[PDB]
RNA sequence: ACGGAGGGGUACCACCAGACGUGGAGUCUGCGGCUCAAUCUGACCCAACGCGCGCACCUCACCAGGCCCGGACGCGCGGAGGACCGACAGCCGGGCGCGCUUUCGCGAUCGCGCGGGCGGUGGUGCAUGGCCGCUCCCAGCCCGUGGCGCGAGCCGUCUGCUCCAUUGCGACAACGAGCGAGACCCCGGCCGCGGGCGCCGCGGGACGGCCCGCGCGAGCGGGAGGACGGCGGGGCGAUAGCAGGUCUGUGAUGCCCUCAGACGCCCUGGGCCGCACGCGCGCUACACUGGCGGGGCCAGCCGGCGCCCGCGAGGACGCGCGGAGCCCCCGCCGUGGCCGGGACCGCGGGCUGGAACGCCCCCGCGCACCAGGAAUGUCUUGUAGGCGCCCGCCCCCACCGCG
């Protein structure tokens, strides 16, 4: 399916921002332990899960190939200089 | 290798007491309202009935020396060929009424009998609700208000979901009629409380940074 | 002393049939029984129109009643007359779970 | 008369107890609303069906059907072993499919070496991939608008 | 709102490519007309016409006839020197002490007039509630602050690109929210654990995840491995509304009319099934891709059997135990309205029930019908079509309906 109603952008950005170093681009089942994880959030269903973690992986490689707007990665780093 | 005629007597036995629970409940709503009475549950035991009432205030159903009661038991005997003395009924009590949406209808239906504006009595219904903690309510009066011609308002305040299974358990709905001079009166009730019983509904995410 | 007795439940909600049931046998470790033997699921199933008369398409409702069944039956020598009360009390009781006990 | 999720078929009580002991293997294999179970031990190359041997079955026609993995296999292997297979469910052809894909199901699952069994694995769905993956489709239920599960009743505007 | 205006989109209740049909015959059933004592009624494009869950009695409202008050409760009057109510016999009456000719019985449970009730498948659905249908097999609807207009109103809520989808990306005097959609619940397909009289409880798994192309992007096309690959089938279903249907579902109901020769309630018969006629949903057939005879053989929602009589249908006993059609095989027929087809009708044997007008079985008779004109319906995988099997109502009865 190819719905992907805002809640799910959202969730998975915030979840991004908030939760970075602990995840990779392509993955899919370290990403969705990660979303499980009790301290990042909580989902009651499980296709929630499994979809707001796809959402994720795209988003991730989105922003690992390049930078993306509205993404708090923090990359002032490279540019305060 | 068993025999299904059998189980089925266990099976016709709990059929049975599904709809003498149904019976007492209208009988119920139609006598105990003045105590408030919202809802009955029965446990079937071998020895007696015990019978679980709720009302809003049972000492009024409760009666002085419990007298109102113990003629009531008495009575649901002969009907059910019940020995008396073994249908106790226990009483109980609601705290938070504004989460119910019977009350709030019953006391409409009182206000209203007694000539009371529709507006002020439904408001008053919500306000109620919203200060008992309430995410939403919506009340309805259909009929001839006025003139010959018969139209409806809704009065309501906040959200209302209206599908999916979450309707099944969050939203509580009620209704009543009223018999008045010009003809039957017809309202009804809706109240939304998402975190009853500490349950999360669903499209409902949080995340901690 | 023996006497081969059985545990008859029913009930139209799955949780607490399933919620009485850990209970119970929790309870019964000590005196032998075993557990239960779930049974085929009772489908009592209603069609009716739904509407009070015959106009516009025709709908139907489709009303069913599920009624589950657990049978332990595993006391017997391991619990006397006496003991069954035992049994039957610690449990905790709800409001709707009729619960038949026959040797 | 047979439903095929039984406990006297998946476990074979029809067979007497003191000779079920050998027949180390167990199998499974269906098609829709039936069900096969092969119970598989060391042999001269024999198999039966419902106390029937293999080749006086019913599908004159689609015997070959049947015996399709033998000869895409090979002889050898299943000269080595012997089965007995007891099969229940809806129809005939039904019946037929799941009793080849229990067979190869079974032969397939002898072999000890992982590699010899890729490779048959291989060699064997080339052919065709029923005789290894169940058939998922299944009977679809009907709706009250007509008589059938997508069909209507005719309509008439006049 | 509409346009025989323009530009984008969409769907087998639209079409293309095809399939299976209907409309042709006989029949089941409902519908208008005709008839009768009555043939009780509601509904008329989609959105009325096997629909208001099986009419011998009841159901039942309609037709022809007959018992009963089951007239609560207060005021005045009378009443045990006897208020009110029953019966043997004989006639008349379908029948009843219904009524008629006497003569016995019971006893205040009241009777009369006035007020006032109860009840009613009686009317108004264009006075109403509730419940359904339709608009709608859609994707739309509104709030607070702010701004533009004297104002009705507008922006927000998009003259861009995508989505089945106000589903999303990206902008904009708008900012920030909510409902609806999705999310959700039931069913099934693969795997694991446990438990077990009987396969039934808890979980995992699939997410446009991977590769390649494009596209800022959202997302589009292809290929893999996998039980399943891109909304698998159902349920729920926004705001607003229709003079849509229902007073004949109800101790749901406003206003009228019925209310002791009763539209109250109960009994006996009859009707709702009556037939020159028009059509709506179905059933059976027009045959060799077949009919008949014998044999072999497998389902699921789920589910009761033995012995003996009788051709069969069925019946008398006594116990708890159990699955079919198509299809396959061997033969007869051999293009003939013939062994295709079995309507119609004539003896007979049984079941149900208080009572056949209802339903089965046997012998005989053997109507049209040679693929059906103008017109028209449904449908994309376990689908169409073909074949049969269970439940609903039901004393017997399924060509109906849900599965």
């Amino acid at each position: 399916g190819k719905v992907r109603t805002k809640t799910i952008k959202r969730a998975a950005r915030k979840i991004v921002e908030n939760n970075y170093e602990s995840l990779k681009p392509k993955d899919f089942q370290n990403n969705k332990a990660i979303c499980s994880k009790r301290n990042v959030a909580i989902i009651p269903s499980k296709r929630l899960r499994n979809k707001v973690a796809g959402y994720v992986t795209t988003l991730m490689n989105r922003v690992v190939k390049g930078p993306v707007h509205g993404i708090s990665l923090r990359l002032q780093e490279e540019e305060r200089e | 290798i068993v025999r299904r005629d059998e189980e089925n007597v266990y099976y016709s036995k709990y059929l049975n007491d599904c709809i003498m629970e149904a019976e007492l409940h209208e009988f119920f709503s139609r006598e105990l309202v003045d105590a408030g009475y919202a809802s009955c549950s029965l446990c079937r035991t071998i020895d007696s009935i015990c019978v679980i009432i709720q009302c809003a205030e049972p000492e009024v159903v409760m009666g002085d020396n419990h007298y109102r009661l113990h003629k009531i038991e008495y009575l649901l005997a002969g009907r059910f060929m019940c020995d008396p003395k073994n249908f106790n009924i226990w009483v109980d009590k609601i705290i938070k009424r504004g989460l119910s949406a019977e009350i709030m209808v019953d006391n409409l239906r009182a206000k209203l009998e007694e000539a009371m504006p529709i507006r002020r009595a439904a408001y008053s219904i919500i306000r109620t609700a919203m200060r008992a903690g309430a995410a939403g309510c919506e009340v309805i009066v259909a009929g001839k208000l006025r003139a010959q011609r018969a139209r409806a308002n809704k009065f309501k305040e906040g959200c209302l979901i209206s599908t999916g299974h979450p309707k099944r358990i969050f939203l509580a709905e009620a209704t009543r009629h009223i018999k008045m001079r010009q003809g039957v009166i017809g309202v009804k009730v809706r109240i939304y409380n998402p975190n009853i019983r500490g349950a999360v509904m669903p499209d409902k995410i949080e995340i901690g940074a | 002393m023996h006497q081969k007795y059985t545990i008859i439940v029913v009930g139209k909600d799955l949780k607490l049939v399933e919620r009485y049931v850990k209970s119970i046998v929790k309870e019964g470790r000590a005196f032998g029984i075993s557990g239960p033997c779930r049974a085929p699921v009772r489908r009592l199933t209603i069609t009716t129109r739904k509407s009070p008369c015959g106009e516009g398409t025709n709908t139907w409702h489709r009303f069913e009643l599920r009624m589950y069944k657990r049978t332990f039956w595993v006391t017997c020598g391991g619990n006397d007359i006496s003991t069954i009360l035992s049994k039957t009390v610690v449990i905790p009781g709800i409001q709707v779970t009729v619960e038949v006990e026959e040797p | 008369m047979a439903k095929g999720n039984r406990r006297d078929l998946l476990e074979r009580n029809d067979i007497e107890v003191r000779e079920r002991d050998k027949y180390t293997v167990h199998t499974l294999g269906k098609k829709k609303n039936s069900v096969a179970v092969a119970f598989v031990k060391a042999g001269k190359g024999d198999i039966l069906v419902n106390n029937v041997p293999l080749a006086l079955v019913r599908p004159e026609i689609l015997r070959t059907k049947v015996s399709e993995p033998i000869m895409i296999l090979g002889e050898s292997l299943f000269k080595g072993l012997d089965m007995n297979i007891k099969v229940a469910g809806g129809g005939h052809v039904s019946q037929i499919y799941a009793v080849r894909q229990a067979i190869s199901r079974g032969v397939l699952a002898s072999v000890k070496d992982e590699a010899a069994r890729s490779e048959l694995r291989a060699k064997l769905v080339s052919y065709d991939r029923q005789l290894v993956v169940s058939d998922p489709r299944r009977c679809e239920a009907k709706k009250f608008g007509g008589r059938g599960a997508r069909a209507r009743r005719q309509k008439s505007y006049r």
